[PDB]
Parts: C-alpha cells; structure tokens; sequence
RNA sequence: AUAGAUCCGUAACUUCGGGAUAAGGAUUGGCUCUAAGGGUCGGGUACGAUCAACUUAGAACUGGUACGGACAAGGGGAAUC
RNA sequence: UAUCUGGUUGAUCCUGCCAGUAGUCAUAUGCUUGUCUCAAAGAUUAAGCCAUGCAUGUCUAAGUAUAAGCAAUUUAUACAGUGAAACUGCGAAUGGCUCAUUAAAUCAGUUAUCGUUUAUUUGAUAGUUCCUUUACUACAUGGUAUAACUGUGGUAAUUCUAGAGCUAAUACAUGCUUAAAAUCUCGACCCUUUGGAAGAGAUGUAUUUAUUAGAUAAAAAAUCAAUGUCUUCGGACUCUUUGAUGAUUCAUAAUAACUUUUCGAAUCGCAUGGCCUUGUGCUGGCGAUGGUUCAUUCAAAUUUCUGCCCUAUCAACUUUCGAUGGUAGGAUAGUGGCCUACCAUGGUUUCAACGGGUAACGGGGAAUAAGGGUUCGAUUCCGGAGAGGGAGCCUGAGAAACGGCU
RNA sequence: UGGCCGGUCGGAUUUCCAACGGGGCCUUUCCUUCUGGCUAACCUUGAGUCCUUGUGGCUCUUGGCGAACCAGGACUUUUACUUUGAAAAAAUUAGAGUGUUCAAAGCAGGCGUAUUGCUCGAAUAUAUUAGCAUGGAAUAAUAGAAUAGGACGUUUGGUUCU
RNA sequence: CGGCACCUUACGAGAAAUCAAAGUCUUUGGGUUCUGGGGGGAGUAUGGUCGCAAGGCUGAAACUUAAAGGAAUUGACGGAA
RNA sequence: CCCGUCGCUAGUACCGAUUGAAUGGCUUAGUGAGGCCUCAGGAUCUGCUUAGAGAAGGGGGCAACUCCAUCUCAGAGCGGAGAAUUUGGACAAACUUGGUCAUUUAGAGGAACUAAAAGUCGUAACAAGGUUUCCGUAGGUGAACCUGCGGAAGGAUCAUUA
C-alpha cells in the first residue's frame, strides 16, 4: 500500500531466474527499464547466477563499477537492471558476447553469440503511432522509441535495431510461414513458424505454431515474436533450438549422451 | 426517433463538438454524428437519422462499448432510458454433482434507438461507468417475433 | 415552567378502538420573488384573449439570532389504592 | 494404504448412542531426556499498558566548503587533497508487525481504462524566447537572502529558540543569445478587370475554448455560376494527402484567439585537442546533473463476470437527510448520486433481499485420506486493513503517513 | 500392435493383413453468400507414357469449379453439456533426476590431465467453479410458416437513402 | 376395466412380528414433498403469530444420563381360559 | 416391577418489583474543537519613486508642448510578499439528552427439573394389574388419578352365510 514497492521477496520472484529458496528472504527485485519485472533477467542474477562470475552481490557491484558489462551497447552499472528478451550483454573483459534468449524450458539461457550478431538485435512493435510534429514513431518490445519507421511496418512486425545508432536496419512482416519466438506461457522458449493467425476482434488474437517436428500449439499474440522467414532465423539460435522434447525423449536424450 | 420532445431539459440538448452552420445552409438537415459501435453491432437507421441526444448511447453518443458482452432477458423498462435485465444462469455445487438456478439482475442504460420493453432477450455490452449501477448499454435486441402476433381477438 | 401552528419522532400496555398533543426535537419576523392549485369565452359538410380568490411549498436578501415578539396558550413521566 | 471392539438381556436379534481405537504444521500440561540435522515460538485471553536502548538516513571526479578543521606544495594568490557542520538533492510511502474492523465488502480467478494519475528507469524529444520593431536592459554569464559560522542572550525543562553581523548554490527569483525559407494577415502606386505589389506583423511548445481535416466498395455523361493551374483560350487535367483500432469527437495536423504565461540549460567533473588575423580569438571530446512532451517500466485508482459461514425466534428493505434513473453543473487525476440543482419513481427480495451473530481478515494452502467428503487457514507467499479511538491535514510522484503534524 | 528375407548366436520390414480411431465423397443431402487475388492434390492437358516392365513419372498444360484465405457483408435462434487448448504466481501436493555418509531435506552436482577446464540439470502432472478460444451435435431445454405481416428471385414497377 | 378387501407361497424384503408391498436396495439413482438423529429436561422457557378464552402453530438451552426402546425366545407369575 | 404428592440435601436454568445495572453498536436533536477552502485584515519588509526643500543631468537633451534613470522628510506615484486576527462554508472529532438493537449481570421471592436408589402416604401402569389400556378435549380431586364425549387396538375378540 501508500506507494511504489522496492522489495522482491524470495519466492515471489520469476521462477526463471532459479534461486534457491533457502540463503536470504528476499530477491533482487529489477529496477524499472525496458523490461517488464516479471519478464526479465536482473544483472546480479545473470553474472552471480548464470556465469557464476561473481560469488557474492557485493562482486556483482565490484564488477559492474568497473564498466565491465554493457547491455545493448551500454553500460549499465546497476545490480539489478531488467536485461530482458533479445538484449545483448557485452562483457568486454574475457571478450565474450550473450544474447539473452529463452531455453525451451522456459528460463533465459546463457548464449554466446558473435561480435558481428551483438551489433544488433531485434524488437517486436508494440505500437506504430504519430508523434508531436506529425513525426511517425515505432515502439518495441523493449521500450525503443524509433522515428521515422518504414510505413509499412505495423503491430506485431519485427524490427532490427543496430545498437550504436538505434535505427531499423531492416524488419519482417507478420504472415503466416514465419518463425515465431515464444516469449510466454507455457510454451515460452518453443521456436515454429505460423500456420495461421485466429483473429477474435474484441481480444485475444491467437496464433498456430508449428515447429520443425510438426507439433502444432496455440499461443496468444501477446507471446508471439517474429524472428525470421521459414527457417534461416535473424537471430543465433540457442542449444535446442525451441522444439519441446517430452520427458521420455529428454531421458532418452540423457541415457544416449552419458553412456558414451 | 424524429419526435417526442427533444429539447425536453433545461439544458440545450447538442452532441458536443458538432456545429450546424447557420450561415451555409447544409445540404443535409440537421448534422448528425454517429459510429459503429464494433464487435459487428450495426448501428440501427434509427440511431443515424434520429433526432435525440443521448449522450450515452453506444451509436451516437460518447459511450465506448469494451469489455463483456452479456445477454439478458429484459425485466423492468420502468426507467428512463435504463432497463433491469435479468441472467439467469446455473451454480455448480461439487458436493451433490448437481446444480441450482440462479439470477442476477443487471441494469442496462438503453439507447432510444431501441425499443425494448419486458420480455425482450437484449444484448448489452460493457462500457466506462454510466450511473451508480450502470455499466451496460443495449447494443442489440434480439426478440422480433414473441410469439405476440396471433394473440388478438377475432370475428 | 410548558403552551399556537408547520415538520420530524413517539414506549409500555391494550378491550386493537386507544394510549398520543405520549415522551422528545427543530422552524416561525420583515422584504423581494418563484412555482403549482381556477371560471367564462371556438373549431374541417395541437391553440389563444379575458376575469378573479387565497391557500400551499420553495428561494434569495435582511436584523443587536429577533420573530405564536402584546394577547392567547398542555407541564411531563414511572407506579400503587 | 475400503477393518472394527466393550456396554441394555436369563439368553437372542436389532435400532441406538456411550465408551474404546488411530492421526493432527494442534495447543496446553505431567514425568523423563544422551547424540546429529532442522526449527516454530505473546496468535487465541488483553488491536490491553508500556520503563529503557535501538529500529532511517544518505556524498561521488562530477550542487554549495574561507571550519579561524586536519594534511600537503602545485598550471595553482580565485579554488583545487580530505573534510565536521549546514544549505540543497533524494529517501523517509519500502520494509517490519498485527488481524481489531470487515460477510459481494476485503479476496480469488477473470476483464476494462475508447474512464484516469504516474517520481524513478529506459528510449525518443526543444535553431522560433522582440512589451504593439522602425523605445531592448549584461550573455566573456543578472539579483538579494539565508543557513552553517561569529557574537549577545531567555527558559527549571524539549531534537525550544530570540536579537545582531557574515557568505554560497543544480536553493530562491529574474533573464538571454542560435539558421534559411515558406504560408497567412494588413497593405501608400494595378481601370476599363481571368488585371500585383513592396514592407510590417504572426506562425516553437505548454494551457483553454471554438471550428476544420483525419477520406475511400464501382463506372460514365449533362448544361451551367465563375474559367482554376495555362492555352494550339479546342480546352489537355492527369494528380491532390490521409496512420491506427472491433469501435471513437483516437493519434496527429490546421484556423481564430486565450493564459496572476508552462517549458525551451546563467549548472558540475575529467581531458585540452584542432585552425590561423596568436587573440589567452574561433571551434572542440567523454561524461554528470537538470529539463517539456510522448512512449516504456514500477505502479496506483476505479472496474466486468462468477464465487463466502450460521441464522426466518430476521419477509419485506431502500427513498426524512440520494434511495434507482435522466439532464446540467461542481468536484476529481479521472468514470460515477461522488456531490449539488431541477425532474421522473424507481432499485433489491422465497433463486432468501434487509437485519442479527461470527469465539470471521480473504486466498495460495493445512489436517484426515477408498471414493465423496468433514474441519482448520491470526501465522514465513499474495491482496486488504490498522498503528490507543475517531476526525482533519501538510509535504510530496506517491500518505488522509502516525519511529509526520493539528 | 506387429506377424514371420528372421540372412543380426528368441531383436529393421510390410496392403500379408485384422481390430480400433479420424476425414472426405456419393446416395433427393441443412449449409450459407457477394465484392479480387491465391491461377483446386492445374476440372481440363499443346509439350509426351524417351523413362522399357505392370499401375507407383506425367512436365514450361490455351484462356483454366481462377474457390489452396485475407476485410466492410441481403450475416446471423439462443443455451446447458462434453472434448481439446491457452491462463489458474512461487512455496506447498504428487513426481523425474541427484549417495545431503543415510534420512527429513536441498537444488544441487558429475567427469578429465586438476596445466591454462569440460559438462547434465533446476523436468512433468494436478490445480476443480467462473471467464476465453475450439471440436462434437447425443442428451435436456429453446425459436420458427396458421387470420401467412412465410421462403425464394432467372420477374417487372414504385419510393427513399448512400 | 375400475374398486373395498381376502387366501396360499416367499421369488424377494425385514431385527423379527410380518409385507404382493413394507418387493424390484452394498448388483445401492423412476419423480417429488414432509419428517427423525440416544433417553430425559421438554413440546418446557422465551419470542412471534392466531383465538373471546381454552389453547393452536413455531419452539430452545442450561443441566442430567448408559442406557431408554423395538421384535422374538425360555422361564416365572395372572383376582385369564 | 413401577408410579406420583409430600420431606430433607446439592446443582442447573426460568419468572421476578427494582423507569435494576453495565458494555458495545447505530441514531434524531443541541453544543461543537481543529485543520482545509473562502470574504476580509495588514504587524512587517521591502524595490522603484516625486510632479514638493527632496541641496540628484527627466539616460542622445538645458527653444520646434521631444529619443527607459536614485538619496535626509512629507507623500499626493506605486507594486510585491505577508504574520496575528477574522467572515462564510464543507469535512467533522468530542460532549449532553433522548431513542432503539446486540450482549452480560445483581435481585427478595415464586414455580420447576435433575441428582435419586433406599424416607412418609397410597397403589395409577404392567396379568382381564383386580374399573381393559392409551389418544384428543372438558371438569373435578392430597397425590398417583377419576368422570363425561368422541376415537383407537398398541385388546382380553382376526370368528356365529348359526
Ligand atoms: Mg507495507
Ligand atoms: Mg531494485
Ligand atoms: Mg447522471
Ligand atoms: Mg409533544
Ligand atoms: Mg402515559
Ligand atoms: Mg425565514
Ligand atoms: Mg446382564
Ligand atoms: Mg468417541
Ligand atoms: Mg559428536
Ligand atoms: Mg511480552
Ligand atoms: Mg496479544
Ligand atoms: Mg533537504
Ligand atoms: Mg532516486
Ligand atoms: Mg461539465
Ligand atoms: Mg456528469
Ligand atoms: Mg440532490
Ligand atoms: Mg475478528
Ligand atoms: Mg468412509
Ligand atoms: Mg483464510
Ligand atoms: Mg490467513
Ligand atoms: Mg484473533
Ligand atoms: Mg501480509
Ligand atoms: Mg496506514
Ligand atoms: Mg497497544
Ligand atoms: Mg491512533
Ligand atoms: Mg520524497
Ligand atoms: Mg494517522
Ligand atoms: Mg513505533
Ligand atoms: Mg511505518
Ligand atoms: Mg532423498
Ligand atoms: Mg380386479
Ligand atoms: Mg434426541
Ligand atoms: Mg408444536
Ligand atoms: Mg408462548
Ligand atoms: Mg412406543
Ligand atoms: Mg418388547
Ligand atoms: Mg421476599
Ligand atoms: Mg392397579
Ligand atoms: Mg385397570
């Protein structure tokens, strides 16, 4: 009550960013930013618990004081900044890049990517509008503000943004035969490409994703994001490539790979 | 509605915003500002030539029309321009596998582009706060028939 | 001491008629207004002149918070024989 | 983990309860208690009362340092390191505790904002600043007025402060310089009409009102009122610009003005490059802090649908004094009887309204587990509410805040 | 599910098939249309059955059921039920993995050369009602054409609007 | 065909007496209303309502108690045969 | 075997004069603090200013009724901030009286019930319980009860087409 709240507790953080229940009451609640709260990665959670650069939070703080880590090409010395979906983690130190893309489980996977890939990055457009001065501006999915977007991007599309000057290197339309990150629900992490979108005026667009083994799943438009035409995607993507093995075939995966 | 006492208030009864020029005489009687409404409700012929106000009508007034879209039978039309309808509905008790008739009475603001009276199944949707209990207006009267034909006395 | 009038509120008990003006409480002048409440007068083989009475309700303003301004005008309640 | 047994009789078979029996993240108590791990714990009764101490403060290269503080000699006689105090800024609205209130209220799942406010973060964003231009007053940079401090005091006492003397700012109050065009409006000199021009003002963005645009399923022709860009005056005519939503009076743009006129950098650190009329001239880097508007994020507020225990020894309730609705205003951040004014007489109820009780905060959940159920949930997470009871308010983006005030 | 070349010392295969479970089409066939492109598994098939077999290959097919779906529809009987799918926070419950020395627990951990370090994980299910989308059309309601204010439509008028 | 009943049997039911319904019930669901939850206290107290009254309808609790009761068997007893 | 009246003892509720008492709501009416909004107020504490000594060219100027300018004091020039105080509102604590609801409780005394089996009196019921019992109603009686009227068999008769 009687204002904004600044404390996570432990278990009412995103259950993605896999702390454990025990070792203190609470969680690094994110600061505001591009990202929604519980749709982002806070910084201490990706180097002290993801890399395992850091042991403590006061190293997470010893490090980002340095300007060490820069997201989407910027610094970024707060311990609990919101890098998100699609965001690009530069550690110039141990010269490695990451981009901050969903596991097929649901939980943001720890992927390397290459200097030329972490010189962009993509948005999905939240809304196309007319700014002050009759100036058309462009909002991703990540709180950019672009002007002067091309007219024929609208809701839903992909955008590129090139991460030094932030303007749209290029985009991809919203049609059915294209692939899909899903960036929520239950199948957050699954990567298909559309067979059709269900439109439902009032609320609630849903989409139908098929994914490479001919699993079909329904998902609200909310959680879709375009990532590129059928197959050769616009970003790297992770180890698994978002295809959803059941639990049997993820044990069979573990008994074929550890026996040698 | 092209009768029956528009400027019947205190007030001069205008939509807002919309201006008839007195010194360029229109080609057209009269300006009328109107919508559809959305979600496929046809603004009825009444509504676009009409001559009332209602600033709360879903068609030619400010009201928006989001939200749930809720169908009820029409029980009170004893307001001005509000009804009471009633939905009627079925309450699952898990205990006894078995179900109970339930009611809920909605009051509805009515546009006079429809005539509604009790008996009439309506169609209302969800808009912003209108009154203290009213947070529907009628976009849809679905009785045409009623059974209401053949009832009358004969030779 | 109370008291007229208007509005509010009214218990036990009861023979259901009362008790009851129970008890108890607000208002009340002046002035300037407002709104309702009528009678007679014309139609094609939807509306106006005109006349008049005092009742009621409300509002503003106003004053040494006065106003049933003199007069007139219940004190009430719980019980017993 | 689908189980029964003793007791009515002289004996019997039943109904039937008593008693046994077994769990309890279920409390208390008795006796006893060696080791390891883990751990609840003033909830029940008294949201009763509180001694004391602590729990909210915070400074980086980067707002203000003449401490008459400490320490050191450097572009450093403006300052330069560190720094009490104090001003400014930010936070104090989170956390923590408790469950008193509360029975469609809170709350849960689900919606809505096309009905609103939003510090911070993140992204975007500001050449227009002249009162009535042929009356400008520094921009190589305006002003005073205060703390800390000094010094003189009052009270028994308080995180009480008074009088006098100083001095700062990213405090307070003012104020300025940045194109080049277009388009309107006014307009001393176009005579025989389809006949124009200097030079003046205005146009950023906020606020408020009014008006306009914000289009659009398809195709030809007919005179005209006047032509419209330009004529081979036959008349060629192509093209005007229109985004979004299921939906708008949306976004946005334009016109006329309006405003105890909002913003449009008089701020700070580090580095000191580059050019030639070598003037400490013109330019110039990486940041910090501010700042208008939009978007985002953190939210907030309100809101749709459906769901709550017992009670009829509670059957009618609401409407005096807003109860249901309409119109208009006020108020609000905004919808709305939220409030006001004038009208209408509605609204809820045997599908249990209204009232009464609750030894009731709601939920995730917990105990018992054939299945169905029954009972518990003050309590580690979410939401609400409260700080002895009520009420009122200040500051602020956010409080009707109580380790704020009245 | 396999079912047999058992040729891998009782383990690929499958018109050799049966039992299930779906979707079409035709049987008088109940579900809609109209605006413009997708040129239907190109209705057709110049090129042609060069490929050898039979029937598993019919192609740049002549305009082609332009019907392989996008938005404003002469466009609408409403429900209950049930299937499926999004949502129903984490902790908890059930449960996978993992010698916390066991266990309750915890989400760890495991493997080299310990020299420039490699790597699997943190699954899954249930979460009941109500709301959302979706398949079914039994069961149980509901509505239609009876003073015909009934349907269509290749008719022909008229009015009025855009 | 409809009715008041009756006799035999026990398919079945029941604790049994007995029952063509008291059957079609652990192989438990045709539709619906009312009522009961060990015996007393107690149909009492109180409230409401009806009645002229008598009373009627509705209707507790504190407390107390290990049985009360139903059907049948054997005995005993009968101012029963 | 059992039933009552009466009798001691203990316990539990009920009625009960006491306008009994207490607590907590809600509430009419009266008084009404405080802050907030508002009509006023103006201690002060100030910048400019004079048409009057104000010992001060009105800043290109001391002749075309003409190009922003200060000091003692009076002010006839203004303008801003602004405390105490104060007017009217809405919010409204809290107090007084009255009303009603929910809960708790003192109470002389009365009428019951139970513990409860043994006391005194009788023997109502169980046998045809010695008047068959039991229900409803009415009256009477020390008490179990008796009597009337209607009913039932749970009767002591399933029966006299004898
Ligand atoms: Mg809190
Ligand atoms: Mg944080
Ligand atoms: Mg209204
Ligand atoms: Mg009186
Ligand atoms: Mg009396
Ligand atoms: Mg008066
Ligand atoms: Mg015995
Ligand atoms: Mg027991
Ligand atoms: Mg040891
Ligand atoms: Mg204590
Ligand atoms: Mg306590
Ligand atoms: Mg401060
Ligand atoms: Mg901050
Ligand atoms: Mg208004
Ligand atoms: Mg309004
Ligand atoms: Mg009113
Ligand atoms: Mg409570
Ligand atoms: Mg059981
Ligand atoms: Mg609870
Ligand atoms: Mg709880
Ligand atoms: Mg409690
Ligand atoms: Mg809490
Ligand atoms: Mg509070
Ligand atoms: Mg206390
Ligand atoms: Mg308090
Ligand atoms: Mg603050
Ligand atoms: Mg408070
Ligand atoms: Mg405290
Ligand atoms: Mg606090
Ligand atoms: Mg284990
Ligand atoms: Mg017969
Ligand atoms: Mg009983
Ligand atoms: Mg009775
Ligand atoms: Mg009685
Ligand atoms: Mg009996
Ligand atoms: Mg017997
Ligand atoms: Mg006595
Ligand atoms: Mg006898
Ligand atoms: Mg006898």
């Amino acid at each position: 009550a009687r204002g904004p709240k600044k404390h996570l507790k432990r278990l009412a953080a995103p259950h993605h960013w896999l702390l454990d229940k025990l070792s203190g009451c609470y969680a690094p609640r994110p600061s505001a930013g591009p990202h929604k709260l519980r749709e982002s990665l806070p910084l201490i959670v990706f180097l002290r618990n993801r890399l395992k650069y850091a042991l403590n939070g006061r190293e997470v703080k010893a490090i980002l004081m340095q300007r060490h880590v820069k997201v989407d090409g910027k610094v970024r010395t707060d311990t609990t900044y919101p890098a998100g979906f699609m965001d690009v983690i530069t550690l110039d130190a141990t010269n490695e890049n990451f981009r901050l893309v969903y596991d097929v489980k649901g939980r943001f996977a720890v992927h390397r990517i290459t200097d030329e890939e972490a010189s962009y990055k993509l948005g999905k457009v939240k809304k196309v509008q007319l700014g002050k001065k009759g100036v058309p501006y462009v909002v991703t999915h990540d709180g950019r503000t672009i002007r002067y977007p091309d007219p024929n991007i609208k809701v839903n599309d992909t955008v590129k943004i090139d991460l030094a000057s932030g303007k749209i290197t290029d985009f991809i339309k919203f049609d059915a035969g294209k692939l899909v990150y899903v960036t929520g629900g239950r199948n957050l992490g699954r990567i298909g490409t559309i067979v059709h979108k269900e439109r439902h005026d009032g609320g609630f667009d849903l989409v139908h994703i098929k994914d490479s083994l001919d699993n079909t799943f329904v998902t609200r438009l909310n959680n879709v994001f375009v990532i590129g035409e059928q197959g050769k995607p616009y970003i790297s993507l992770p180890k698994g490539k978002g295809i959803k093995l059941s639990i049997a075939e993820e044990r069979d995966r573990r008994r074929a790979q550890q026996g040698l | 509605s092209t009768e029956l006492t528009v400027q019947s208030e205190r007030a001069f009864q205008k939509q807002p915003h919309i201006f008839n020029n007195p010194k360029v005489k229109t080609s057209k009687r009269t300006k009328r500002w109107y919508k559809n409404a959305g979600l496929g409700f046809k603004t009825p012929k009444t509504a676009i030539e009409g001559s009332y106000i209602d600033k709360k009508c879903p068609f030619t007034g400010l009201v928006s029309i989001r939200g749930k879209i809720l169908t009820g039978t029409v029980v009170s039309t004893k307001m001005h321009r509000t009804i009471v309808i009633r939905r009627a509905y079925l309450h699952y008790i898990p205990k006894y596998n078995r179900y109970e008739k339930r009611h809920k009475n909605v009051p509805v603001h009515v546009s006079p582009a429809f005539r509604v009276q009790v008996g009439d199944i309506v169609t209302v949707g969800q808009c912003r706060p209108i009154s203290k209990t009213v947070r529907f207006n009628v976009v849809k009267v679905s009785a045409a028939a009623g059974k209401a034909n053949k009832q009358f006395a004969k030779f």
